[PDB]
This record gives C-alpha cells, sequence and structure tokens, in this order.
C-alpha cells in the first residue's frame, strides 16, 4: 500500500484547506 | 559532426534551447533589484549605471515578464514538445518546418525587444489597451507565438506518418502528451491572435482610432490562462516520462498520466474569466460558471501529485528505503536532473493552494492585484517550470552536443538549484505576507517608502530571496557558460537514448487508452467547450464596442 | 508479481483520492455559493454594460464636478461617482456616512486603473468608456485608503486615494 503517497496527498490536502479557511475567513471578516 | 547529419533535429532543438536559455537570463537580471523593491530598498540608480538603456522600474518589469514569462517559457516548450515525441518514434521531423519556426521565433524577438529596449512598450507583458506600445512590439510579438502553429503542424505530421505506418495500434505515451498539448494551444491561442490581428495592430498603425479595453482584456485572457498549462506541460511530460528512471525506477501508469494530459485538453482554455472577477460588463453567471470549469482544471493536478508521489516511492523502495519516509533518503539526492523537478514539486504545493484560492470567485476580491499573485506565480512557473528546464541541461545538454557534464558542474549544479528554490520559497512568505497586508503588485513601493509600514517584517523576507536569487543567478549563469564553451567533446554521447523510463502495466490497461486514442473526438469536445464558455459573452461585447484613445504615460 | 501488485494497489488508493478531491471540490462551491446569497457580494461588479465617453465625462454628467458626486438615491442608500485619473481620485476625500449602503459608480477618463480600498473587499478595476458599479456598507468610521492596484503608468506608486466615514 502506497503510505509514502498517502502522506504527500495528506500535506497537499492540509496545505489547500489552510490557505482556502484563512482567506474565507479574511473575506469575512473585510465584508 | 556526422550526428546532426542523421539527426539534424538535434541541432534545431539546441538552438530552440539556448536561445530560450539566454532570453531566461536577461529577464531574470532584473528580478532581485524588483525583490528588493518589495523590500523597500532602491537599488535602480545602481541598475540604470550598469544597463543607462534602463528609464524606469516598469520598463525592467517589462522585460522581466516578456523574455521569462513569454520567451523563455515558450522556446522551451517548442524544444521538449518536438524533440521527445521525434525521438520516442525514432522518426525525423520536417527539418524546413521546424528551421522555418527558429527563424521566426528568432525574428519576432528581434523585433518585438527594439522597442521594449528603446522604451517604446512600457506596457508589461499583458500590453492591456489602451496604453499604446509601439507597432514594432504587437507586430513581433505577433510573429514569436505564430511560430508555434508551424510547431504544432511538424508534430501532427510525425503522428499522421506514424499512424499511417502503424494501423491499429494506440499512439506512444510521449507522443499522446505532445499531441493533446500542441492541439490545446491550438485553440488556446486564438484570444491573442484575434486580439492582435482585429485591434492592436490596426490600432498600433494608426488605422483605426480607438481599442474597446474590455474586449481587448477578454480576448487575451481566453489566451492568458492555457498559456499557463502550455508553459507547464512540458515539464508534467518530463517529470512523468524521464524523472522515474533518473530516481531509478517505473511510471506507475500510463492510463493515469494520459488521462491527465486529455483533462488539460478540455478545460484549460474554458476558463479566463477566472482574471476577470473583478472587470465590470461581465455577467457574475458567467464568473461563477468560469469559477467551477476553474476549480475542475485543478483535478488534473490533484491527479499528477499521486501518480507522481507514488512513481517516487515505488523508486524509493526498489532502492532499499524503509518505512514511511525511508523511501526519501533512497532517492538520488546527489543528481541534479532528480533534484530540480522534485523541489519544484514541493514548491507546487503552497504554489497550487494559492491557484485554488485564487480561482474561488469572491475570495479573488482579497488578492485581486496585490503581492499575493506574484507569490503564487513565482511557485509554479519560476520555481516548478524554471527548475525543471535547469534540471534538463544535465541529460538533455549532452544528448544535443555530446559535451559531458564534469563532476565538478554535477556539483555546481545541485547549490544553484538549491538556492533558486530556496530563493523562490523565501520570497513566497514575504509576497504572500505583503499580499494580505493590501500590498501592491506592479508597484515601485521603493519610492514611497512610508506608505506599507505594517510591511515590514515580510519586506525583510524580501531582501533576503533578492540576494539569494542574485547569488543563484551569478552561479547559474558561469555553470552554463562553463558547459557549453568547455571545449571536451564525446560523441557517443549524443547518439546515446534519452532515458525514458518504463511502465508497470496492468489488465484494465488496453481498454482505457483506446477511448483515449480517439483525439478527433476530444478535441472536437474541447472546441465546443471553449464556444459555450465564451461565444454568448463575445456576441454581446462585440454587439456593444466602445473603443476610446491610446495614451502614453511613460 | 510484486510490480502487478503495485499497480493494483496504487491505482485502489487513486481512486479513493480522486473521489475525495471531487468532495472537497464540491464543498469548495457550496462555499462560494453561499458568499453570493449573502450582503458580501455587493463588491462583484454589475455585469451590466453602462457606456461613457472617456473625453467628455470630465465636461458634462455625473463626473464633471466632484463636490456633488455624493448623491441620496434610497433612505439609507447613497451613489458615488468617482473619477480614477493619471494619477489620483475625484472627489478626495470621498465623504459617506457609517452604515448606508454606497453605490460606487467608477471610470476613468484616460487608461485602466485599479480602485482597492484599504481593509474591505472593494477591489474592481476601471476601465475607460466603462462603469464599474459596486457596493458595499461601512460599520467602522474613519480614514480608509485608495490604492490603485493597476498599473497605469510612471505615476502609479503615487496613486492613492481617501474614503472618509462619518459617524
Ligand atoms: C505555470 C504557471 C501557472 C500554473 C501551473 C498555475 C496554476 C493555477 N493557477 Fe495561476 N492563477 C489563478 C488560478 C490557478 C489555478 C486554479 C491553478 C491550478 O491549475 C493549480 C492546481 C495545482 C495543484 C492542486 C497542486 C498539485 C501539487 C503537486 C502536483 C505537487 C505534488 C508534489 C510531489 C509529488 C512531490 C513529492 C516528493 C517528495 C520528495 C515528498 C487565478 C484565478 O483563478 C489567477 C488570477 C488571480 C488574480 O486575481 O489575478 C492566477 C494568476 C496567475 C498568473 C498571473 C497572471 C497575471 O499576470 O495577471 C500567472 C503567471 C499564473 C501562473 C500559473 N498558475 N497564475
Ligand atoms: C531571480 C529570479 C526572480 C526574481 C527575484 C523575481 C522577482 C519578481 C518580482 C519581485 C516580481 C513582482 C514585481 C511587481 O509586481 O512589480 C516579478 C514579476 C514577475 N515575474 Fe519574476 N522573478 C524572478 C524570476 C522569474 C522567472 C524565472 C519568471 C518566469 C519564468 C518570472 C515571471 C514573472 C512575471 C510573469 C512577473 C509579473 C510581470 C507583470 O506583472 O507584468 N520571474 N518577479
Ligand atoms: C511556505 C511557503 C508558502 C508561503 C505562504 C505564506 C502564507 C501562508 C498561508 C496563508 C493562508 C491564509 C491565512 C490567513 C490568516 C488570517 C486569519 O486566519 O485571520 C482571520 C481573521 O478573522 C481575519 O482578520
Ligand atoms: C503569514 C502570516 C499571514 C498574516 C495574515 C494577516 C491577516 C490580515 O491582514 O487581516 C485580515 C483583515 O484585513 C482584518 O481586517
Ligand atoms: C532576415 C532574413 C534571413 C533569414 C534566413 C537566412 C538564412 C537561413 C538559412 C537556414 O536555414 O539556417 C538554418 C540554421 O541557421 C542552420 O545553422
Ligand atoms: C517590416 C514591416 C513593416 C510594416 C510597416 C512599416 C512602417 C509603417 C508604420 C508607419 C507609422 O508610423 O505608423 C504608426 C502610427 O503612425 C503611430 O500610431
Ligand atoms: C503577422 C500578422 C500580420 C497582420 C497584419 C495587420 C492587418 C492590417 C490590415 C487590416 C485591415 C484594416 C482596415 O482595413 O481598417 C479600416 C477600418 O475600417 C478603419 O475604420
Ligand atoms: C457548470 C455549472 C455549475 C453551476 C453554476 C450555475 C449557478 C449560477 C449562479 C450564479 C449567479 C448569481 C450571482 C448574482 C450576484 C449579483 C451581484 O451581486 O451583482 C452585484
Ligand atoms: C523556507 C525554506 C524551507 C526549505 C524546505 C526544504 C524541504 C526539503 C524536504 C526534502 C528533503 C531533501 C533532502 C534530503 O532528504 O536529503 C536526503 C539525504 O541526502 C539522503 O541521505
Ligand atoms: C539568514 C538565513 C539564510 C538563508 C537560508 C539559505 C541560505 C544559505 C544556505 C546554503 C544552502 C546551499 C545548498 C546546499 C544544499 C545541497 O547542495 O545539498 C546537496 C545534497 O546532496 C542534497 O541534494
Ligand atoms: C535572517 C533572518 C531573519 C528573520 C527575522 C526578521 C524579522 C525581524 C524584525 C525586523 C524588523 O524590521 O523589525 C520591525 C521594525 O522595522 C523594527 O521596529
Ligand atoms: C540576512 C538578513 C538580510 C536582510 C538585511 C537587511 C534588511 C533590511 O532591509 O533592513 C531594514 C530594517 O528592517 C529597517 O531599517
Ligand atoms: C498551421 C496551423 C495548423 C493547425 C492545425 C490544427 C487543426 C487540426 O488539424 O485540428 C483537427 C485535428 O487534426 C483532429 O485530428
Ligand atoms: C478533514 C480533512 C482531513 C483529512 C485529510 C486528507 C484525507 C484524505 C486522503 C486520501 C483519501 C483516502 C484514500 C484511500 C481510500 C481507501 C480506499 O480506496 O481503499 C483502497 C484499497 O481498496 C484498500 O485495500
Ligand atoms: C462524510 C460526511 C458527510 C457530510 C458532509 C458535510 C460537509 C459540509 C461542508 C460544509 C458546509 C457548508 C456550510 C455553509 C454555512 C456557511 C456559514 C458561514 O460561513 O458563515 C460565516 C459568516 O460569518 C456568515 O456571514
Ligand atoms: Cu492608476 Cu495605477
Ligand atoms: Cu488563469
Amino acid at each position: 500500500k502506497p503510505k509514502g503517497a498517502l502522506a504527500v496527498i495528506l500535506v497537499l490536502t492540509l496545505t489547500i484547506l489552510v490557505f482556502w479557511l484563512g482567506v474565507y475567513a479574511v473575506f469575512f471578516a473585510r465584508g | 559532426s556526422r550526428v546532426y547529419e542523421a539527426y539534424p533535429e538535434k541541432k534545431a532543438t539546441l538552438y530552440f534551447l539556448v536561445l530560450g536559455f539566454l532570453a531566461l537570463i536577461v529577464g531574470s537580471l532584473f528580478g532581485p533589484f524588483q525583490a528588493l523593491n518589495y523590500g523597500n530598498v532602491d537599488a535602480y540608480p545602481l541598475l540604470k549605471r550598469l544597463l543607462p538603456f534602463v528609464q524606469s522600474y516598469y520598463q525592467g518589469l517589462t522585460l522581466h515578464g516578456v523574455l521569462n514569462a513569454i520567451v523563455f517559457t515558450q522556446l522551451f516548450a517548442q524544444a521538449i514538445m518536438v524533440y521527445l515525441p521525434a525521438r520516442e518514434l525514432n522518426m525525423r521531423p520536417n527539418m524546413g518546418l521546424m528551421w522555418l519556426s527558429w527563424w521566426m521565433a528568432f525574428i519576432g524577438l528581434v523585433v518585438a525587444a527594439l522597442p521594449l529596449l528603446a522604451n517604446e512598450a512600457t506596457v508589461l507583458y499583458t500590453f492591456y489597451p489602451p496604453l499604446k506600445g509601439h507597432w514594432a512590439f504587437y507586430l513581433g510579438a505577433s510573429v514569436f507565438v505564430l511560430s508555434t502553429w508551424v510547431s504544432i503542424y511538424i508534430v501532427l505530421d510525425l503522428w499522421r506518418r506514424w499512424k499511417a505506418a502503424n494501423p491499429g495500434k494506440v499512439t506512444p505515451l510521449v507522443t499522446y502528451m505532445a499531441v493533446v498539448f500542441w492541439l490545446m494551444w491550438f485553440l488556446a491561442s486564438l484570444g491573442l491572435v484575434l486580439e492582435a490581428v482585429l485591434f492592436l495592430l490596426p490600432w498600433s498603425f494608426g488605422l483605426v482610432e480607438g481599442v474597446d479595453p474590455l474586449v481587448a482584456r477578454t480576448l487575451f485572457w481566453w489566451t492568458g490562462h492555457p498559456i499557463v498549462y502550455f508553459w507547464l506541460l512540458p515539464a508534467y511530460a518530463i517529470i512523468y516520462t524521464i524523472l522515474p528512471k533518473q530516481a531509478g525506477g517505473k511510471l506507475v501508469s500510463d492510463p493515469m498520466a494520459r488521462l491527465a494530459f486529455l483533462l488539460f485538453l478540455l478545460l484549460s482554455t474554458p476558463v479566463g474569466f477566472h482574471h476577470q472577477f473583478a472587470d465590470p460588463g461581465i455577467d457574475p453567471t458567467w464568473k461563477m460558471i468560469h469559477s467551477v470549469l476553474t476549480l475542475f482544471v485543478a483535478v488534473p493536478s490533484l491527479m499528477t501529485a499521486f501518480t507522481v508521489a507514488a512513481s517516487l516511492e515505488f523508486a524509493g523502495r526498489l532502492r532499499g528505503g524503509r518505512g514511511l519516509f525511508g523511501w526519501i533518503r533512497a532517492l538520488p539526492w546527489d543528481n541534479p536532473a532528480f533534484v530540480a523537478p522534485v523541489l519544484g514539486l514541493l514548491g507546487f504545493i503552497p504554489g497550487g493552494a494559492g491557484g485554488i484560492v485564487n480561482a474561488s470567485f469572491t475570495l479573488d476580491y482579497v488578492v485581486h492585484n496585490t503581492a499575493w499573485v506574484p507569490g503564487h506565480f513565482h511557485l509554479q512557473v519560476a520555481s516548478l517550470v524554471t527548475l525543471t528546464a535547469m534540471g534538463s541541461l544535465y541529460w538533455l545538454l549532452p544528448n544535443l552536443t555530446g559535451k559531458p557534464i564534469s563532476d565538478a558542474q554535477r556539483r555546481l549544479g545541485l547549490a544553484v538549484v538549491w538556492l533558486w528554490f530556496l530563493g523562490m520559497m523565501i520570497m513566497a512568505v514575504g509576497l504572500h505576507w505583503a499580499g494580505l497586508l493590501n500590498v501592491p503588485r506592479r508597484a515601485y513601493i521603493a519610492q514611497v517608502p512610508d506608505a506599507y509600514p505594517h510591511a515590514a517584517v515580510p519586506m525583510v523576507f524580501n531582501v533576503l530571496a533578492g540576494i539569494v536569487l542574485l547569488v543563484a543567478l551569478l552561479l547559474f549563469i558561469y555553470g552554463l557558460f562553463s558547459v557549453l564553451l568547455s571545449r571536451e567533446r564525446k560523441p557517443e554521447l549524443a547518439e546515446a537514448p534519452l532515458p525514458f523510463a518504463e511502465v508497470i502495466s496492468g489488465p484494465e490497461d488496453r481498454r482505457l487508452v483506446l477511448a483515449m486514442d480517439r483525439i478527433g473526438f476530444w478535441f472536437a469536445v474541447a472546441a465546443i467547450l471553449v464556444v459555450l464558455a465564451y461565444g454568448p459573452t463575445l456576441v454581446q461585447l462585440f454587439g456593444h464596442l466602445n473603443p476610446v484613445p491610446g495614451w502614453r504615460l511613460w | 508479481v510484486d510490480e502487478h501488485k503495485a499497480h493494483k494497489a496504487i491505482l485502489a488508493y487513486e481512486k479513493g483520492w480522486l473521489a475525495f478531491s471531487l468532495a472537497m471540490l464540491f464543498v469548495f462551491i457550496a462555499l462560494i455559493a453561499y458568499t453570493l446569497a449573502t450582503h458580501t457580494a455587493g463588491v462583484i461588479p454589475a455585469g451590466k454594460l453602462e457606456r461613457v465617453d472617456p473625453t467628455t465625462v470630465r465636461q458634462e454628467g455625473p463626473w464633471a464636478d466632484p463636490a456633488q458626486a455624493v448623491v441620496q438615491t434610497g433612505p439609507n442608500q447613497y451613489t458615488v461617482y468617482v473619477l480614477a485619473f493619471a494619477f489620483g481620485y475625484q472627489p478626495n476625500p470621498i465623504e459617506v456616512p457609517q452604515g448606508a449602503e454606497i453605490v460606487f459608480k467608477i471610470t476613468s477618463p484616460d487608461v485602466i486603473h485599479g480602485f482597492h480600498v484599504e481593509g474591505t473587499n472593494i477591489n474592481v478595476e476601471v476601465l475607460p468608456g466603462e462603469v464599474s458599479t459596486v457596493r458595499y456598507t461601512f460599520k467602522r468610521p474613519g480614514e480608509y485608503r485608495i490604492i490603485c492596484n493597476q498599473y497605469c503608468g510612471l505615476g502609479h506608486q503615487n496613486m492613492f486615494g481617501t474614503i472618509v466615514v462619518k459617524e
């Protein structure tokens, strides 16, 4: 089972989420 | 040698690559000065002494964007996506068309360059009307880009000849990638060609009095999104079909590689309103539709992340790496051809994350036209695409020249690639963070030193990046000229095969590949999506043209 | 074979990853659709083509007298006619009441400018010959800086304006 590949797509997923939810919050704070 | 008589495509490929790298060097000279500017340090009085033709920050920025993002990227795409499919099929491209394409690119570049250098086209690489450049700029740019239509013909020719000599067989993987790449580029290129031919050329010659800036921008961004996938896909071709062998492994899936490239054919062009979320006169409904389609263009790269990581893990295991992270240590970190694209892929994670924010319609109002955007795109083109190009010098240059890489040149290459990656990562922090503090892009901010006090900490990151990348560029220049001007030659390096990776196959794979090999059908679907995505808005805009006079404000 | 088992195990996980990927993007589309149904969506430019002649906008019409640029158009609504030009904004300052809906109608007599109000989601391109219409309600009184964030020529980095929001 490709544990290593899964670790990479876990790090990608968290990066996308921190970026997207961070700016979603900023959008409401400035709205 | 007798090598260029048997394989004349090697000499033409080299001419593309070297013209590309020379453009990268001259464009990149301005980078560190721009980073020092985003650090509140004005080094332009020093630059003007070195290069007295430089009149302004904005003229340097025009040269930076045009030479790095338009010239170097196109010449690299023309070199890789003609030469690799030629070598996979072991067939000679039409060498008349191949030399013609090079001469077009060379003449267009010289003609565009003259007004840029003389301060007659300080309009930046987007050249948004009604800022009115010299006619030679638009003519040169037009001839430069049209070079690629000859490149499309050359590869459709190679593919046609191959299928004729091999009826019933599926397209080989690299040739498949290049065919869908060049057909996507044909559709993509029409926005800018229509903008140049209908508006910019007649306007700059004095034949029409004005241009409609909203129609001009709409046509520009038809080409302006898919041009960044045009930059990206030659690096993806190398990462899929060559990197796995260099890592000591195999491509884990041919069909998953083909699917990603097919999705780019379908989804790369019909999305350009993600550059126009802040434009008046375009229906929000169409913005929401382009937004949704933009999130779908991310899927092939989400897929690429898994297929490539799985391929590198496989290579790590084969080489005795054990555990969650031992496969990483087992990879050839001593080989600059391996390291460069892998560091590029690491920076592409935050790079892609910023792209998905940018795509999400209302979230774009937070970051639009701030330092965020240059932060995002330096991770994509200035790091992954550029590092993958720099890595190619270690396997591709010997294959074209018979010039070997000494162990010392290898060691220098590792230093260059690490410093380049680290500099881009440091600059990304400074620009993303300055962007969220509302610092604008495209601004000589060092000339208003009191305007952005809240950004003092991110500005330290920009100075540091400025210095690191100045050192990386100087080492890159020393190293490139070392390889080119070295007198030692070994001809049978030039006769060796390219390091194409093997593929793991499955029972599944043949059914999926035949479905994907219906390229006439898939191209038709891609063309209809462009018509549906753009047609209604362009009918509305062309019905209500409001041309306005041109201005020179430099 | 070892390799045959890897192809199978890799594709198995890859199919879950793709399902999770699509699910995530669909959730992002739902969260964007939400923002379009709230007051925060007023910062999206009107999709209407409102054509003007950039050569007469300083001579005739609602942009010709900046001192009469703020107009009550509703019971808690003001319309502001803003000119973005090389290299400034008129009126300067823009004076509006806290808590009212402000309809900004922005045009340029020359080249493309940006209209970015520091501390808000107001971030709109201003094209000559076209009117950019956006809506916003200021919650806090004070001074908000307007930044030109589109390259408009050599004066770009000094092109600033002021909005004053009165209690
Ligand atoms: C090559 C160049 C570029 C690529 C690729 C690119 C990708 C995206 N971009 Fe972008 N971009 C935008 C959205 C996207 C989206 C949704 C993607 C997607 O295609 C991105 C998907 C990518 C991913 C989801 C990342 C996948 C991660 C991978 C593949 C890494 C895996 C790592 C591995 C395998 C390593 C493992 C190894 C070990 C050793 C562990 C938007 C809006 O939607 C704007 C306008 C914003 C504004 O307001 O102006 C924009 C603006 C730009 C501009 C500026 C234009 C200008 O001058 O005004 C440029 C030049 C640019 C370039 C590029 N951009 N972009
Ligand atoms: C030493 C390397 C580099 C450094 C330090 C650097 C730095 C910068 C900075 C700070 C900006 C933003 C300036 C502004 O908005 O006013 C910029 C703009 C840009 N850079 Fe780079 N850069 C480098 C290399 C590259 C490369 C390799 C590419 C593409 C292959 C590239 C493409 C761009 C583009 C397209 C722009 C935007 C131009 C525009 O807004 O009109 N850069 N660069
Ligand atoms: C396997 C489990 C299956 C279950 C799947 C569930 C996933 C749903 C995700 C997101 C919900 C969207 C929430 C929409 C509500 C938005 C509220 C909001 O953001 O409000 C903040 C702001 O203050 C307002 O003005
Ligand atoms: Cu107005 Cu920049
Ligand atoms: Cu785009």
